[PDB]
RNA sequence: UAGCGGGCGUGGAUCCCUGGAUGUCCGAAUGGGGGAACCCGGCCGGCGGGAACGCCGGUCACCGCGCUUUUUGCGCGGGGGGAACCUGGGGAACUGAAACAUCUCAGUACCCAGAGGAGAGGAAAGAGAAAUCGACUCCCUGAGUAGCGGCGAGCGAAAGGGGACCAGCCUAAACCGUCCGGCUUGUCCGGGCGGGGUCGUGGGGCCCUCGGCAACCGAAUCCCCAGCCUAGCCGAAGCUGUUGGGAAGCAGCGCCAGAGAGGGUGAAAGCCCCGUAGGCGAAAGGUGGGGGGAUAGGUGAGGGUACCCGAGUACCCCGUGGUUCGUGGAGCCAUGGGGGAAUCUGGGCGGACCACCGCCUAAGGCUAAGUACUCCGGGUGACCGAUAGCGCACCAGUACCGUGAGGGAAAGGUGAAAAGAACCCCGGGAGGGGAGUGAAAUAGAGCCUGAAACCGUGGGCUUACAAGCAGUCACGGCCCCGCAAGGGGUUGUGGCGUGCCUAUUGAAGCAUGAGCCGGCGACUCACGGUCGUGGGCGAGCUUAAGCCGUUGAGGCGGAGGCGUAGGGAAACCGAG
């Protein structure tokens, strides 16, 4: 009884005002190495998710 | 204890089914059952004898018993419920506007 | 407090709600009340919520 | 609980309440033994002729505490049990993580010791950011927040705010007197007793100066009482006719109601009975601060000096536990090991450490209420109604099963009333047939109702050249219903035709399950989400625990929650 917000979702993810739901770029920790200056640049933005962000926004909820 | 009731040996209307108007002395009051016998409801008991004694002992027809509900005390009148009233002691139940 | 309201409305619009006061069947005695009652046109002929 | 056979009651029995008496033997079991309910004794006294024997009454277990001269004694107490609740000492695993080891399940299950009508906790060496709060416990909220986490699964606080309840106390030490023991006579060494003392505006001790107190407070201890509990009592109002086996139904007139809750009476009763509303009651036991009374206790201001303020403790380190905290920057609380102080210029704490600013006074104990539970009594159910409801409506923790721990059923109903069927008849009996009772006997005694499977008797249609998932369609014959057109039962020939469920690409399938009937039998609820939908209100909407009502009446209660601003990791900025 009363559902408990998952932490580690709300530890890496973002409800946006109208809903959507957003995360920083996979892989910019470690294939590092000299990958185009572009690609590093591009991996920066945080991004919105699609479906995930449904089953995401579910798991919050008191969030 | 609780087990008391209407009346007992002495002069009373039967309301009841058969009987009703019928009116006699009760010759026996049945405190645990809740009954009373009068003089109404005889029954024949076409058995022989009630015990493992003596030869013949008749259909002795002797009445049998009714609910306490449905017999009723009188006096100098017809019926009259039953209401208790105590004196400057004791106590004596008056019926519904006279004595005894 | 609507319901309330309402209710006590619905049966105002339709006629059968009285206010009082003259309460001279006081004394807690049914027949009292009884007589008072015929007086005020509660002829015991429809159910009475009495407040 | 009838019967045989005898008794008692208005000189007030039975029965109910309180107290008392008697209470074999076993059981903590306690003189000793023992295979519980048996066996055997010591001492004092009694009974029989009573020395031998036996019976009767009393007494004799063990441990702890205090007096008792070590000795023997004397007194007070402990031991065992209890449904659940409580505390402490120990403490799992399946399981979850879709494997598994950290982790989870969980300090749960369980074992053990103890407490009591409760138990625990409890008067800050606290909280933690307000220069704020002010014992403890309980509810709501804060909050699924802060955090914790193979940052996985998952786990998950506190401050604060709204409520219930409300309460505060006693000592150790410095100091003085006394008693006993000790030496090397000292306001001295130890022990017991009394006085003194008890807190963080730090307090107390000892000295100087003021009352040299009437007073003011006052119990959680006693005493009286009210009230209440353990039996009870009073209690309004109805008759007649009618149908019936039986009125309480139907009808006619009438009444009570602080009572029209419910139950019973041959059916369906406010006024017949038991009650209900409303009132009354205790010699005796239990309870009893709510009221009253008493006692125990309890308290003022400055100055001086530095006597005291709980030790193998604080403190540090090693090993761990607790907390939201899993070694993490890891404090705090607790402590198994090693080292080891100070008495206010003293110590602990405010999350490593240092400084600053503040909070609190460890190392002794006690404390009501609000809280938990339900063996027991009572009240009430949009709770069951005999395969249900407790395992048990009934002679059930029984029968029966098991060496044992343990397992554990089935089984309720005649009728209003036994009026329970005299008597006759067939029969060894059982059981029937009459007679009889009853409204009813196909209510006849494991007897209301009496369904289905299953067995049988009688009647109608049908069958011995016939090939079948048993039926359906058509026509014909026979039998039966209605004046009739018509309908019902049956089945001769003809046409047609691969059971039901399950599982499968596919089943009549030689794939699954079912002997048949009856009854039991499986998508629920709680909390939190997310949509939809019916309404209330709207930049607002809504209360939670609780309090006041009520006894199937609701109101109060804004603490708090969602919404009115987003973006950023954040500092921060803001329709950006
Ligand atoms: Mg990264
Ligand atoms: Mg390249
Ligand atoms: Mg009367
Ligand atoms: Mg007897
Ligand atoms: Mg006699
Ligand atoms: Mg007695
Ligand atoms: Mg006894
Ligand atoms: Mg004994
Ligand atoms: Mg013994
Ligand atoms: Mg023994
Ligand atoms: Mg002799
Ligand atoms: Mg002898
Ligand atoms: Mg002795
Ligand atoms: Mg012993
Ligand atoms: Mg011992
Ligand atoms: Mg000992
Ligand atoms: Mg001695
Ligand atoms: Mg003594
Ligand atoms: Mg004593
Ligand atoms: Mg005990
Ligand atoms: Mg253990
Ligand atoms: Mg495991
Ligand atoms: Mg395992
Ligand atoms: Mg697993
Ligand atoms: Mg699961
Ligand atoms: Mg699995
Ligand atoms: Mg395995
Ligand atoms: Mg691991
Ligand atoms: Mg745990
Ligand atoms: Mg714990
Ligand atoms: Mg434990
Ligand atoms: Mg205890
Ligand atoms: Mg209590
Ligand atoms: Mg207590
Ligand atoms: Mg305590
Ligand atoms: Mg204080
Ligand atoms: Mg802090
Ligand atoms: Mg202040
Ligand atoms: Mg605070
Ligand atoms: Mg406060
Ligand atoms: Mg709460
Ligand atoms: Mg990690
Ligand atoms: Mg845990
Ligand atoms: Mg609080
Ligand atoms: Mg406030
Ligand atoms: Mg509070
Ligand atoms: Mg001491
Ligand atoms: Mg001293
Ligand atoms: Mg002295
Ligand atoms: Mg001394
Ligand atoms: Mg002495
Ligand atoms: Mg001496
Ligand atoms: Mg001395
Ligand atoms: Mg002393
Ligand atoms: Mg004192
Ligand atoms: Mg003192
Ligand atoms: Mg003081
Ligand atoms: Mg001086
Ligand atoms: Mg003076
Ligand atoms: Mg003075
Ligand atoms: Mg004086
Ligand atoms: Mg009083
Ligand atoms: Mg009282
Ligand atoms: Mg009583
Ligand atoms: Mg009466
Ligand atoms: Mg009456
Ligand atoms: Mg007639
Ligand atoms: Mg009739
Ligand atoms: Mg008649
Ligand atoms: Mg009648
Ligand atoms: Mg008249
Ligand atoms: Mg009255
Ligand atoms: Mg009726
Ligand atoms: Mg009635
Ligand atoms: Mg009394
Ligand atoms: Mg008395
Ligand atoms: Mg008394
Ligand atoms: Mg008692
Ligand atoms: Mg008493
Ligand atoms: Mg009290
Ligand atoms: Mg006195
Ligand atoms: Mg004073
Ligand atoms: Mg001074
Ligand atoms: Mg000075
Ligand atoms: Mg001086
Ligand atoms: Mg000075
Ligand atoms: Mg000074
Ligand atoms: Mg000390
Ligand atoms: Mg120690
Ligand atoms: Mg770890
Ligand atoms: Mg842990
Ligand atoms: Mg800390
Ligand atoms: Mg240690
Ligand atoms: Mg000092
Ligand atoms: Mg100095
Ligand atoms: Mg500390
Ligand atoms: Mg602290
Ligand atoms: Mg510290
Ligand atoms: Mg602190
Ligand atoms: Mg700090
Ligand atoms: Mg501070
Ligand atoms: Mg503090
Ligand atoms: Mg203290
Ligand atoms: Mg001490
Ligand atoms: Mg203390
Ligand atoms: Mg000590
Ligand atoms: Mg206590
Ligand atoms: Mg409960
Ligand atoms: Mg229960
Ligand atoms: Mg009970
Ligand atoms: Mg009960
Ligand atoms: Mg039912
Ligand atoms: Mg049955
Ligand atoms: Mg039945
Ligand atoms: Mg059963
Ligand atoms: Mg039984
Ligand atoms: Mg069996
Ligand atoms: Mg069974
Ligand atoms: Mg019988
Ligand atoms: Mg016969
Ligand atoms: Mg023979
Ligand atoms: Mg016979
Ligand atoms: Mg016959
Ligand atoms: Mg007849
Ligand atoms: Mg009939
Ligand atoms: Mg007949
Ligand atoms: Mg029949
Ligand atoms: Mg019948
Ligand atoms: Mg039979
Ligand atoms: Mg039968
Ligand atoms: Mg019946
Ligand atoms: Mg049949
Ligand atoms: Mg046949
Ligand atoms: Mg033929
Ligand atoms: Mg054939
Ligand atoms: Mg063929
Ligand atoms: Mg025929
Ligand atoms: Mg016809
Ligand atoms: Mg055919
Ligand atoms: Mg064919
Ligand atoms: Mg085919
Ligand atoms: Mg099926
Ligand atoms: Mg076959
Ligand atoms: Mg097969
Ligand atoms: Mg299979
Ligand atoms: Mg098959
Ligand atoms: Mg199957
Ligand atoms: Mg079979
Ligand atoms: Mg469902
Ligand atoms: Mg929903
Ligand atoms: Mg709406
Ligand atoms: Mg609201
Ligand atoms: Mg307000
Ligand atoms: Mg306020
Ligand atoms: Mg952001």
């Amino acid at each position: 009884p009363k559902m408990k917000t998952h932490k580690g979702a709300k530890k890496r993810v973002k409800i946006t005002a109208s809903g959507k739901v957003v995360a920083m770029k996979t892989g910019k920790r470690h294939l590092n190495w000299q990958k185009s200056g572009k690609e590093i640049r591009q991996k920066g933005r945080k991004f919105v998710l699609a479906k995930p962000e449904a089953e995401r926004i579910k798991l919050l909820l008191p969030y | 204890r609780v087990k008391m009731h209407v009346k007992k040996g002495d002069t009373v209307l039967v309301a009841s089914g058969k009987y009703k108007g019928r009116v006699g002395k009760v010759k026996e009051v049945l405190p645990k059952k809740y009954a009373v016998i009068v003089e109404g409801v005889n029954i024949v008991k076409k058995a022989v004898r009630v015990s493992p004694k003596y030869p013949q002992g008749g259909f002795i027809e002797k009445e049998a018993p009714l609910h306490a509900s449905k017999v009723r005390p009188i006096c100098p009148a017809c019926g009259k419920p039953t209401r208790v009233r105590k004196k400057f002691l004791e106590n004596g139940k008056k019926i519904r506007v006279c004595a005894k | 407090k609507k319901g309330l309201a309402m209710a006590v409305a619905d049966r105002a619009r339709e006629g059968k709600l009285l206010l009082v006061e003259a309460f001279a069947g006081v004394n807690g005695k049914t027949k009292e009340f009884l007589a008072w009652a015929k007086e005020a046109g509660l002829d015991g002929s429809e159910s009475v919520l009495l407040v």
